[PDB]
């Protein structure tokens, strides 16, 4: 399934592992073509190494909205469900 | 640069919003929680959005709904339609002064009702018949269909109401008639003006509903009342959601407009 | 009814079967809802399912409009609602002789084929008396700015009264082929009544002032009748 | 197909645009699943409304590294070809 | 967190490089240009990196190919295997010393050796025979399939040597040994300890890969150098490449190597 | 029958002229006994052309992939092993019981200074070495009058001395043409031939120098181990001296090597 994750303000580390596997078509933006074990190790190490920063990851899925995606770190907006639509909420400005 | 719609077929059909605002805030179609949360719905993308009752919508998001082309229904009982708003009227008189001239004729519109029947019903209506006389087979068939149908889903049938069952088809229809006056709307037509159905607010999408109501939309109710769920309506708007995006209906549902008017012989308007 | 209202910076609600507004204020007015045949909502208006509702019930239409009305952005009924009406002015158009009848009416309260010419002739003119009045340069058409502020401002509020009749703004007669011909062949009757003066006077100012024309005039509440006069030289019954 | 577009410093405009027909997943983050035509109208707005901004368009597709990727503004990298496999490359920072 | 080398299924199977200096900067694996261009390579996507002459490698990027599992191989001509690099031997001495066993033992070897024959042949070879025997029956089944691929395609055949047909046969048996160099190591066996060819650097891996050799990999090589193409050695590669990707080959190689050493029945080691 | 291995950081390397040079920053160019060495050890910010890769290879000298002065081993050349002769050699050692009591017997014989005590077990044997150990690590501060509590800045700069020292080791297991995985003192572990192996040379002049470090204080003691341990293993030949310990300590099966 095609990935792409988005990072913000994430320690070297981090970025440094995420081009192991990934493509950096921009600094911070990763693309790649992964499994489901594959995409799941790579959140893991989102989870672990990223701490100041914004983190988000988005995957091509066979769902009515056809793509699923989760965030961490501060700020995150939340991934919600309409209906079997998927959306996204965050906070008052 | 220019915003353009983007084709009603590119969209999902529809979304329905049960409580909270909608609103425009920092540049996004936005649905407000009691609450305060804010749920980012990407208008342009969507079809219908059905509005049910204890929803607030704003002057912004009106405003944004119709640059975007996508109509809003103020929906109520079993999804019946309440309001809609949009572009006010078609912006090419050519459009609707040729649906006029079809709908004002009477053997222009005799051309138009046969075409009808023909797309409904599989074949050609019997010849000689007056409009009020088509309508009349018409509606014998549809009673027959409506009677099949509750033989093959074991539901109990004391006849249609316009009782599980009716509650079913009228919620399947409404999203059917939703979709319809979204795609006549889009196409540039009067949903006022009809051929069949005449006097009545949105004549013209009951004509086009109707013509392909029957396939899955219609026979879909019945599957569902025979289940007899606690919530039909939830479960129905679901599988319509799901017929129209597999029959590609709002696909369809432009060629079979412009087809059906076609059919009077005058020459449409240019693309 | 033919009456217009404004209704601006609010929330909408019904109480007790009541239509109300709420000012950012928390003082709440009442709005006779009934009474008015539409409801133009300036920006900052925010409109409850019930508000929605009981507009519908009562057959007042909702038309979303830019501050004093100087564009519509969206109408409820998108299409129109009442189908008699809208077949009713097809008719018309289609028809040439009919069509004549029409178009013959809209000269004639002009003032008071060849005479699409004259009208222009007739207009070219009372520019020149206006820029007179108000001892204005004129070059024909800061002044044109005004102009077409004024006007802008009008076409609006006309386009709004002519979905409120339940007619199509886009069949005109004078003027045809754009999507506003029939906007501009009511409001050019009037245009020079109030709002074009008014225009001179001045040379956001404009708009400002076409709003104070509008409520102190109560030119809203003339529009709709003057759109089915001029229908109703097509001497064919009316819906 | 799914489509991922990465705005930087780009004008309000483009940003009020890309949220009419895809999801902001982030703040200049927007992800949807449209058609080609539909990503061709997308990438479009971006040519004509990023400003000195910096934009990637990402979306997949049926190729042997499974997505396509164009870029557009400042300090872009460019998507290049390696015996059929997509790649990326780019000028060193300073 | 401790950083895990990707399964070899889950990956690009291989990628040559013709020129340029491979190297880590920025915290990026990259090819860099004779411009300056920098090329971003994931190196953890991809099983097998190819170096064509021509190429400089830095201590960085030898170094974190070796830690993210992918095999760095140097070429030459013809794709030939020169040189390669990775981590250093194998983690599991039980592994290592459970291949060693089934080496030595002249009654286990054997027992591998027919497994092997029954893989590549589809039925057993006949009994009591030796190692040198079963190699020898081996030898002539593969001549005999050599002439018969040649006829099949209309390629001129005089023999094979170890002249389009054995340059493309060469090159697509070396994708093959270099994927099957890079498996073997991934499952943490030598690729020196074989059962057939023996006493070669890399006897294990000839041995594996020459059981699937003619499924599809060697027929292609008769397919390709009929058409007779300008640029041989790409066609051929890209080919390969197709063929690992859809026979899903590196999926298929570590259960094969298991497979093939059960054979002694000799208990094999634990899994994690 | 070549046994050297030698160092190279900070350089460019490639074959001019058919011949093994590194060109440094300065540009200046060095020749390179490649075919007189075992093993040659790369340091961070080496860059290898595939001209000396294949030269290398052609005269059988393995390029091992290592940390400044030795510290980590990241890569080796020919990884799982070049030469099947010398592996097998090993595993047969490790596999049979009498030949594996015959090298451990060896080791301890090494690690003492005069063989073990025949009548004494395994176990026992690991065990007298641990007290003996402990000693020496005392023995050694009290000498250098080092404060002592066991294995402070001492433990830094003698982890600092060892691991040089076992990546050296590493280098040299592989470039004999075994497998670090196989021991027969320690096992179990990935580098227990190189434990095996170190842990007999350790304190004959690494450790001994991380206790002479350690009479500084520094702060920063690692690079001023390492450099020493490098100065040890570039002025004693102590690298020359560490695969022919490799191969003595495998004779000891008896059996007759390659």
């Amino acid at each position: 399934s095609m990935l792409v994750v988005v990072t913000e303000n994430v320690p070297p580390r981090l970025r440094g592992r995420l081009a192991i596997w990934l493509l950096e078509v921009r600094a911070g933006v990763y693309v790649g073509d992964v499994s489901a074990k594959i995409r799941e190790m790579i959140w893991e190490q989102i989870a672990g190494l990223a701490e100041e920063g914004n983190v988000v990851m988005a995957w091509a899925t066979n769902t009515e909205t056809g793509f699923e995606f989760q965030t961490f770190g501060l700020n995150r907006r939340t991934p919600v469900d309409l209906d079997g639509l998927r959306l996204v909420s965050f906070l008052p400005v | 640069l220019p915003l353009n719609p983007i084709p009603l077929k590119d969209r999902v059909s529809m979304i329905f919003l049960q409580y909270g605002q909608i609103d425009v805030i920092d540049g996004a179609f936005v649905l407000i929680d009691k609450t305060g949360i804010r749920t980012h719905i990407p208008v342009g993308s969507v079809a219908c959005i059905m509005l049910e009752p204890g929803t607030r919508v704003s002057h912004a998001a009106v405003r944004l709904a119709a640059q975007v082309g996508t109509l809003l229904v103020w929906v109520g009982e079993a999804g019946v339609r309440v309001y809609a708003s949009g572009q006010p009227g078609g912006a090419r008189s050519d459009k609707l002064l040729y649906q006029a001239k079809l709908a004002l004729d009477e053997d222009l519109r005799l051309k138009v009702v046969r075409k009808m029947f023909e797309l409904r019903f599989g074949e050609p209506a019997p010849a000689r018949r007056s409009v009020e006389q088509l309508r009349g087979i018409e509606g014998s068939r549809v009673r027959a269909t409506y009677a099949l149908l509750a033989k093959q889903y074991g539901v109990t049938w004391n006849g249609r109401r316009y009782d599980t069952i009716n509650q079913c088809i009228s919620a399947a229809t409404s999203c059917l008639y939703g979709v319809t006056e979204a795609a006549i709307l889009a196409a540039g037509y009067a949903p006022a003006i009809g051929f069949v159905h005449t006097g009545k607010p949105l004549s013209f999408v009951y004509d086009i509903a109707d013509i392909i109501k029957f396939d899955t939309v219609v026979p879909k109710a019945f599957e569902i009342a025979r289940r007899n769920p606690g919530e039909p309506d939830r479960e129905v708007r679901l599988a319509c959601r799901d017929i129209f995006r597999s029959s590609k209906t709002l696909a369809k549902l432009i060629p079979l407009i412009e087809d059906v008017l076609a059919a009077g012989e005058i020459q449409p308007p240019a693309p």
